[PDB]
């Protein structure tokens, strides 16, 4: 799960972030073990220092948890790093890895999301699909 | 410690034939026409491809040999053009009704016209460089003198030239040779700062003292005795100020009061010529030399003594502040470009003072009365200046994309404003709003007043007053201070504060420029338009690196367009493309300044003065009541003004005319490429290499639209080029002809 | 939120799912080979509509192609 | 001679025209750049950073690009009509015929001098008649510049100045209270082409109507 | 931490101005509330409309000035109240039910409001022409 | 005299009603 | 039936290269659609001279 609480790095700052979105709908979460005691830069500003941990931040957004866990793996090659999104005043736990393996990494069980059978070429006029329900992308 | 490695680079002509020769990716070979583009944007920018910061610095120790050349090759033109092609000998005689002159066109198909009727014997272009009042404070008085300086500039580009080949192929230094900064910062400031201002005192006693006091006796400049018979005869310097027949022993016994009469504190304006006194220049450089002679004793070097400036950032720290300027020194020891954007601060910071102390003070020998010269040193060290405070904002973002490092930067001075980015963008949003509103909108009221038939209801001297009683004070504070605060001073600072009237010949050369509900206007113009050009200077350097749009804006680049069209869309994020936001908001903000700067002078200040003591200035003093409504600024300033430049053709002052136009033309053309976009230019080029294709010869560098990055820079490029020309044409032809 | 569509000419590559921001794509097994892997957008819902997708598939004109659509707060790229 | 030189500037103000749409409109379906194009409708921002860089790749793109391409056309049909029938009506047709060959006398003779009077609707000395039109010449100008901001600038600055805003609001008591409805956010990609557009071609017009109606009524 | 810590934040000099200002002070009702920020509100927004006017050396100037200051209060009368139907639809509730954050009393405040700052407008305006 | 009267009808007071329509509009939800 | 090495012109509309020259690099020998891989003189958009087409969108010009 979440392991909510986990200790927040030290930290201290940013202005820059969780601000009123986070308590009436959808915030974020990232868990990661680092193991060292360095510095590293913030989606919001740059410091805090890594915990040995069980380390958790709260971000903002989707999008600052992989810029942040892309920092992890690059920089200090800590690749257990995993994100979340909370209960009752969130959405769905457990964003990533969402198969326990990272994405881009095939994995069987997986199943085939958003998929075309055809070129884009191939695909119809949007007068042929005028004045009806379907789209002129999907199948 | 000095440690060199010899030869690491040979000199060959082989990287000369290939193009690109520096990078993995350019020493390929062109695939389309990017490449072109991508070839000359990038070649100066040393660090993107060696990654080694040895090689780095040794490509920028001599890429300014190379720079330092081509100046003297400029100044080479400045002295050549001034012995040859002048009229420089004839202006010493009569430096107020000749005008100053150089450039003389050949006699081809009509720009023969421009050699104009400009005095004497003489036929060429009126320069406005101020290279004469130059040359004569520095005592040149025949054009043998400015031969020899032509050719003694040459001989220095050589050796510039020589000193950059031989530091990079020859004898390139360490590392370790750059990262000296307390031993660089003893020698500039004894050696480059300190020998510079006594060894130019030292000149200014010897050579611009004798011959200038002769000047103004005014003998004539041919019976004036030579620069180095002031040496030789020293019966002949003992009979101006003759304090010489005691020689150097009042300088060591420390009697130095006897030097009274060619070291003075005089403090003002020379009455016969209206520029600053030359034993007060003569005073100031010997003490300017001795500030910076013992300021290069201050830090430490392999000899114990001095202060280390690392260890003045470590404990300079407060309770407000956290680690305080702790890694500081690391930064600046290791990143080019944070030193870059300090020095770009401080040395456009430092053009601007050049030119508000140049017009109150003029230090140059018939300079004040030549209207056409002190207006334009204003406005080009203004624009000069202005453009390298851009270039400060401009590396300070490169600092912070590839040069900030997280584990060196934790709780010290650079983090802790990275963490509150926020609360000083938005307190300086607020600001520019709040100024924006309160000066431009007292602009707006008074349009709306006048034009409603309502004058007592704007703000100006016969109506709501908003009165400068802060810089009216300063007016008071700094105009009496002859006898009072600096009591061995002859007169004040200037007398732009306050005090009589100096005329030279018929024109003021300096007067008191009063501030009024109209200068009120005008400042807090400039204070708003400062500001919004550090609103956008420092929102892309506090948020090079991320920001709650895009978190990883630093694995991106410093430049790059865009993210996509998506999270709404993130068009001109990047640390760039602020930098290409402020280059317009530079050019709103300078160009106001300036035009503040040409009618304020025009209308108070300068103007003729009859024999009576009354004086009659250039517009009339329209500045009160007209520059407090925008209409006023466009009636009685840029169309009243403009009617020397647009009635220039048939005239020598045709081609500010033609560049009148010639830059109307380009700052449109500039337009084509910021309004629009790459992706339909590349299309419509889609349809022209199938025409090229169609008669079977299309190139294969295949013609590509230029990037999106690139067509903000081209559109940028020709704004300002476009814009300033059309300034540069605007103030030239006005002034020559007025003033 | 917008529509992330992967047409049948992927080749595998796994760069556009490497460019994502926001973990939108993952490769799957392919049954056309039971060999090779094509993209596939489970996470839609999360796209930004940034594009980095399309800009790092290799193939001449995108296998995976993005369709902005209905904007919501996710897809806007707000943090507020 | 000067209506020879403006019949060629206005043909070539309608080749132009006709060029930036007809382009768009023939490869409003797809180009090599875009050989999607039509999937995406007549207006969407663009197609990313990819493939060389996509601004401005919509059809509605190309009209947006024309609309400044008229505007030009029709001022130079304009300011010629103007201009040779200001002469006409003062009976010195001798100004136009001779100055309107070089395009010095368009800003001097046409521009500058017929500008007298307007500018000159109000002063520091009174008003006239033509207030109106001076108050209208300058809102005008000021309107046409600001649509240049929407094109110049366009949606990241904005997008993230405007989040330190809604973070500056939150914080700050007495304020924080109170709350929108709709998230703030900054204009679209196409939004800011058509705001910027609409703010430069209102001001051209604006500005235009102003003079040529205050010039002409001044002198008859 | 997501808040950043300045020596000058959570300073008691100052946060104890915020819980005894009329908005978020603990036993004020909506009514009594906006009848606080109304009388304080009112009377000083007839100050810049009396010395800068349209009409300012006439019988005169009191009058007309002190007429558009209650001019604006029932225009932000209005505002109140369309703010009040647009973030309160059906006076959606929150986690802290406050006056600002849910409604519950809204009518009761743009009333309010509009009493004290009326009435501090006509009070500020015997203390100019008369008094 | 009825310019006096219609001319702050319809200049501040008719787009005060009409501002004040469209925006309770707007933000109305089902 | 084309081999490696051959010169095609390419069929597929929506392609840089449609109706253009190129020379095959090779021939995938299994089920996989789009198999033919053809090499081009000329880069595209996205600066890539590769790209995979069925035999049905190349032909035998030669
Ligand atoms: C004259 C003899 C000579 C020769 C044969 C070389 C040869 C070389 N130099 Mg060296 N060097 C020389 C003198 C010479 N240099 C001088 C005089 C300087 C001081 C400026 C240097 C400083 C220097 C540096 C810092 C570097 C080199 C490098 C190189 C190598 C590649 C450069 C290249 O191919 O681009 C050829 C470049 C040109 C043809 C353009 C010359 C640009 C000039 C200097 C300035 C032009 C400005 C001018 C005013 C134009 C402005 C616009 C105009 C319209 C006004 C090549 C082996 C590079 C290297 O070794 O990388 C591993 C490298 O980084 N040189
Ligand atoms: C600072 C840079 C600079 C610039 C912009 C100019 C510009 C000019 N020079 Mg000058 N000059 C300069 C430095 C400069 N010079 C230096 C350093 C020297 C000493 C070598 C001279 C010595 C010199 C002489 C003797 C003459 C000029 C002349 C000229 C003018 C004609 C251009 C020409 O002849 O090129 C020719 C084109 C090429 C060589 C293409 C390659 C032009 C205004 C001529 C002039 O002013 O005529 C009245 C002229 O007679 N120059
Ligand atoms: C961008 C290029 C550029 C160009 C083409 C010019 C052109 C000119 N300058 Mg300007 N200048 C510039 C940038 C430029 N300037 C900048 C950025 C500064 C601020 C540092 C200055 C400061 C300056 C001064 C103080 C003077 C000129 C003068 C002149 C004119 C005479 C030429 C001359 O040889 O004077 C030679 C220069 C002198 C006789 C004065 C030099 C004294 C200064 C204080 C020495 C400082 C050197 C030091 C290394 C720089 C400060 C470093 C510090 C920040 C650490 C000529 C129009 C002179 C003038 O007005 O002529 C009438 C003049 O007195 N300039
Ligand atoms: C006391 C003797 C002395 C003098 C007169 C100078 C003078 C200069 N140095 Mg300095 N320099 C010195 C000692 C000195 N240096 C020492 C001891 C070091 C090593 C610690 C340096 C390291 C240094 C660097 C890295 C650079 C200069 C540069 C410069 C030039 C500044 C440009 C200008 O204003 O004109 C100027 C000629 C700049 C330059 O133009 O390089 C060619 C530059 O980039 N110097
Ligand atoms: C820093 C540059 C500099 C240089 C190279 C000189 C050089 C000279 N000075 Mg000068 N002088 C200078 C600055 C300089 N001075 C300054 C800053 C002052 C003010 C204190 C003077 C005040 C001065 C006087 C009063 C005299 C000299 C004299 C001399 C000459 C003989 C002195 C000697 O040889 O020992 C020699 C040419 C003597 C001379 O021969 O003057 C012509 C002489 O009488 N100097
Ligand atoms: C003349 C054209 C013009 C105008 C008016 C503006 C205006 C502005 N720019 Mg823009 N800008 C422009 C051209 C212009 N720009 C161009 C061409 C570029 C491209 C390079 C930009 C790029 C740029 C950037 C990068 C930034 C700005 C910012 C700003 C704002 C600065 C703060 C301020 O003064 O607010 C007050 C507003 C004014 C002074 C405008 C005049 C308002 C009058 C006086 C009052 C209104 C009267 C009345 C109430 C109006 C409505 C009546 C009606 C409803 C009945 C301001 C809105 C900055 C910003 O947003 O900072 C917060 C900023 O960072 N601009
Ligand atoms: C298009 C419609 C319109 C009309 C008819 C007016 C009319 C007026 N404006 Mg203008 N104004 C307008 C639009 C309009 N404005 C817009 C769009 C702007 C922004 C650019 C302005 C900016 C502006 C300013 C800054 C000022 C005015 C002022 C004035 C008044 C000048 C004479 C006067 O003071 O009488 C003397 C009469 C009085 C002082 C009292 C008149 C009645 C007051 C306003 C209301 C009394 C309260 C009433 C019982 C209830 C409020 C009515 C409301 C709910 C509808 C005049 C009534 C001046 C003024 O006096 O403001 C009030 C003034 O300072 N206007
Ligand atoms: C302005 C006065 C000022 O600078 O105070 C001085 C104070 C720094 O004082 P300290 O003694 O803590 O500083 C020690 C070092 O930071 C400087 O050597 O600055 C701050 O608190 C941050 C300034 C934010 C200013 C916001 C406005
Ligand atoms: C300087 C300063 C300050 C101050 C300022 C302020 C804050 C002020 C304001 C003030 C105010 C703003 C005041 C208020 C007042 C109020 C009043 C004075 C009211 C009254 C009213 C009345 C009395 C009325 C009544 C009535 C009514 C209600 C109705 C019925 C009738 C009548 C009319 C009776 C501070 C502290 C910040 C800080 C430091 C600086
Ligand atoms: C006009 C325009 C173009 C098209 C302009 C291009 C492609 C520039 C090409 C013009 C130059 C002058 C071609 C030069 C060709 C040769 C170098 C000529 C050599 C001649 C020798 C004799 C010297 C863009 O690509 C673009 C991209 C992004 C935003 C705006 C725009 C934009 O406005
Ligand atoms: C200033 C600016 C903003 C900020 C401006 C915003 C977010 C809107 C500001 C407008 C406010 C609401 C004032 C509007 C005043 C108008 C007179 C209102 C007209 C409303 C009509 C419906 C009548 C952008 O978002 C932007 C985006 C892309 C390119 C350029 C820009 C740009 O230049
Ligand atoms: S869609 Fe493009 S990036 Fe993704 S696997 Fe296929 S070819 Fe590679
Ligand atoms: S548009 Fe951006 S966020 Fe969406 S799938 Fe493509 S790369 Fe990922
Ligand atoms: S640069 Fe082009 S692709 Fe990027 S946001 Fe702007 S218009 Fe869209």
């Amino acid at each position: 799960t979440l392991n909510l609480n986990a200790p927040t790095p030290i930290f201290g700052g940013s202005t820059g972030g969780l601000l009123r979105k986070a308590e009436v709908e959808e915030f974020y979460s990232i868990t990661w073990t680092g193991k060292s005691e360095t510095v590293f830069e913030l989606p919001t500003g740059g410091a805090a220092i890594m915990r040995a941990g069980e380390n958790l931040l709260r971000l903002a957004r989707k999008e600052q948890c992989i810029a942040l866990g892309a920092q992890l793996k690059d920089k200090f090659k800590i690749t257990d790093y995993k994100i979340y999104r909370v209960y009752p005043s969130g959405e769905v736990q457990f964003l990533h890895p969402k198969d326990g393996v990272f994405p881009e990494k095939v994995n069987p069980g997986r199943v085939a999301v958003g998929s075309n059978k055809r070129r884009i070429g191939q695909n119809p006029d949007p007068a042929k699909l005028k004045f009806k329900g379907q789209e002129t992308f999907d199948s | 410690k000095i440690v060199i490695d010899k030869d690491p680079v040979s000199t060959s002509f082989d990287k000369w034939a290939v193009p690109g020769h520096f990078s993995r990716t350019l020493a390929k070979g062109p695939k389309t026409t990017t490449w072109i583009w991508n070839l000359h944007a990038d070649v100066h920018d040393f660090d993107s491809y060696t990654s080694d910061l040895e090689e780095v610095s040794r490509k920028i120790f001599s890429a300014h040999f190379g720079h330092l050349a081509v100046v003297f090759i400029w100044l080479s033109g400045a002295y050549f053009h001034g012995a040859r092609f002048s009229n420089y000998e004839a202006w010493l005689s009569n430096p107020t009704t000749i005008k100053p002159s150089a450039q003389v066109v050949w006699p081809i198909v009509g720009q023969e016209i421009l050699n104009g009727d400009v005095g004497g014997g003489f036929q060429g272009i009126q320069i406005t460089s101020g290279l004469f009042q130059m040359w004569r404070a520095s005592g040149i008085t025949t054009e043998l003198q400015l031969y020899v300086t032509a050719i003694g500039a040459l001989v220095m580009a050589a050796l510039m030239l020589f000193a950059g080949w031989f530091h990079y192929h020859k004898a390139a230094p360490k590392l370790e040779w750059f990262q000296n900064a307390e031993s660089m910062m003893n020698h500039h400031l004894g050696g480059l700062f300190g020998l510079g201002s006594l060894s130019w005192a030292g000149h200014q006693i010897h050579v611009s003292l004798p011959v200038n006091k002769l000047l103004d006796s005014g003998v004539s400049p041919q019976e004036i005795p030579l620069p180095h018979e002031f040496i030789l005869n020293k019966d002949l310097i003992a009979q101006l100020y003759p304090s010489f027949g005691q020689g150097l022993t009042p300088f060591f016994t420390l009697n130095w009061n006897e030097y009274s009469d060619f070291l003075t504190f005089k403090g003002g304006l020379n009455p016969v010529t209206g520029g600053l006194w030359l034993s007060d220049s003569a005073h100031h450089h010997l003490a300017i030399a001795v500030l910076f002679i013992v300021a290069g004793h201050m830090y430490r070097t392999n000899w114990g003594i001095g202060h280390s400036m690392k260890e003045m950032y470590d404990s300079h720290k407060g309770p407000f502040t956290g680690e305080g300027h702790k890694g500081v020194y690391e930064i600046f020891t290791n990143s080019w470009h944070a030193q870059l954007s300090l020095n770009l601060a401080l040395f456009g910071s430092l053009s601007i003072i050049v030119a508000h102390h140049m017009y109150s003070m003029p230090p140059y020998p018939y300079l004040a009365t030549d209207y056409a010269t002190s207006l334009c040193l204003f406005t080009h060290h203004v624009w000069i200046g202005g453009f390298l405070i851009v270039g400060a904002g401009a590396h300070a973002a490169i600092f912070m994309v590839r040069d900030y490092d997280p584990a060196q930067n934790y709780n010290n001075l650079v983090d802790r404003v990275l963490r509150h980015r926020d609360a000083i963008i938005s307190h300086l949003n607020w600001v520019c709003i709040f100024l924006g509103f309160h000066s431009f909108g007292l602009y707006i009221h008074n349009d709306t007043m006048r034009a409603l038939g309502r004058p007592q209801d704007m703000f100006s001297d016969a109506a709501i007053q908003l009165q400068p009683v802060f810089a009216q004070w300063v007016q008071g504070v700094n105009s009496a201070a002859a006898g009072n605060t600096a009591p061995n001073a002859l007169a004040n600072a200037s007398y732009a504060f306050g005090g009589d009237i100096v005329s030279v010949g018929g024109k003021v050369a300096m007067m008191p420029i009063s501030l009024g509900t109209a200068d009120f206007l005008v400042h807090h113009i400039h204070a708003f338009t400062i500001h919004v050009t550090v609103l956008i200077l420092l929102k892309g350097v506090l948020f090079a690196r991320n920001s709650r749009l895009i978190p990883d804006k630093a694995n991106l680049g410093f430049r790059f367009p865009c993210d996509g069209p998506g999270r709404g869309g993130t068009c001109q994020v990047s640390a760039w493309d602020h930098v290409f936001l402020g280059l317009f908001w530079m050019y709103n903000s300078l160009s106001v300044v300036l035009f503040h700067f040409s009618w304020k002078m025009q209308s108070d200040v300068w103007g003729n003065v009859t024999a009576d003591g009354a004086v009659s200035h250039i517009t009339g003093n329209n500045f009160a009541q007209g520059a407090i409504t925008i209409n006023g600024w466009l009636r009685d300033f840029l169309w009243a003004q403009a009617s020397q430049v647009i009635q220039s053709y048939g005239s020598a002052l045709s081609a500010y005319g033609l560049m009148f136009l010639g830059a109307h033309f380009i700052w449109a053309f500039s337009l084509m490429f910021l309004f629009s976009g790459r992706g339909y230019w590349q299309e419509l080029i889609e349809s022209i290499v199938w025409a090229h294709n169609k008669l079977k010869f299309a190139p294969s560098i295949q013609p590509r639209a230029l990037s999106i990055t690139q067509g903000r820079a081209v559109g940028v490029a020709h704004y300002l080029l476009g814009g300033i020309a059309t300034t540069w044409s605007f103030f030239h032809a006005r002034i020559i002809s007025v003033g | 939120a917008h529509t992330v569509k992967i047409y049948d000419t992927c080749i595998g590559c796994t760069q556009c799912v490497r460019a994502c921001p926001t973990d939108v794509l993952e490769m799957v097994p392919w049954d056309g080979c039971r060999a090779n892997q094509i993209a596939s957008a489970p996470r839609t819902e999360d796209c930004v509509g940034c594009k980095r997708c399309e800009s790092a598939c290799p193939t001449d004109f995108l296998s995976i192609r993005v369709y902005l659509g209905a904007e919501t707060t996710r897809s806007m790229g707000l943090g507020y | 001679p000067g209506d020879f030189l403006v019949h060629h500037a206005i043909a070539l103000g309608l080749h132009t025209t006709t060029l930036i749409l007809v382009k768009g409109a023939l490869d409003a379906r797809g180009s090599k750049l875009m050989p999607d194009k039509k999937d995406f409708g007549y207006s969407f921002p663009c197609d990313g950073p990819g493939r060389g860089g996509t601004c401005d790749i919509s059809a509605w793109d190309a009209f947006y690009l024309a609309v400044f391409w008229m505007l030009n056309t029709i001022g130079w049909t304009t300011f010629y009509w103007h201009w040779k029938h200001l002469g006409v009506w003062q009976g010195n047709v001798a100004q136009f015929n001779e100055s309107s060959t070089y395009l010095m006398g368009w800003f001097r003779d046409y521009l500058w001098l017929n500008s007298s009077q307007l500018i000159n609707g109000y002063n520091p000395f009174g008003m006239n008649n033509l207030s109106v039109w001076a108050w209208m010449f300058l809102f005008g100008h000021l309107i046409w510049a600001t649509g240049f901001m929407f094109l110049i600038s366009w949606r990241g600055y904005w997008q993230e100045l405007i989040e330190t805003l809604v973070w500056a609001h939150e914080r700050t008591p007495l304020a924080n209270l109170v709350r929108w409805k709709d998230k703030p956010v900054a204009l679209s990609i196409v939004q800011a082409r058509l705001v910027g557009l609409a703010h430069f071609a209102v001001g051209y017009i604006v500005t235009y109507a102003a003079f040529l109606i205050a010039s002409t009524a001044s002198k008859f | 931490i997501g808040h950043l810590s300045t020596p000058i934040s959570n300073s008691s000099a100052v946060n104890g101005l915020l819980a005894n200002l009329p908005a978020y002070r603990k036993g004020l009702t909506p009514r009594l509330r906006g009848l606080e920020i109304g009388m304080a509100h009112g009377y000083f927004l007839t100050g810049p409309f009396v010395e800068l006017g349209p009409l300012r050396n006439t019988d005169g100037g009191i009058l007309y000035g002190s007429l558009s200051a209650v001019g604006l209060v029932v225009i932000l009368t209005a505002c109140l109240a369309l703010y009040g139907k647009a973030n309160f639809s059906g006076s959606s509730k929150s986690k802290d039910a406050t006056l600002w954050e849910s409604g519950e009393g809204w009518s009761d405040f743009v009333s309010g409001w509009l009493i004290g700052g009326a009435g501090s407008v006509g009070f500020a305006y015997l203390l100019l022409q008369y008094i | 005299n009825l310019p006096s009267i219609l001319v702050p009808m319809v200049g501040i007071v008719l787009p005060a009603i009409v501002m004040a329509l469209l925006f309770v509009y707007i933000e109305t939800d089902e | 039936m084309v081999q490696r090495g051959s010169k095609v012109r390419i069929l597929r509309k929506e392609s840089y290269w449609y109706q253009e020259i190129g020379t095959v690099a090779s021939i995938d020998q299994s089920g996989i659609k789009y198999p033919v891989i053809v090499r081009f003189e000329k880069v595209n958009y996205s600066n890539v001279n590769s790209n995979n087409f069925s035999l049905d969108e190349v032909v035998e010009v030669e």
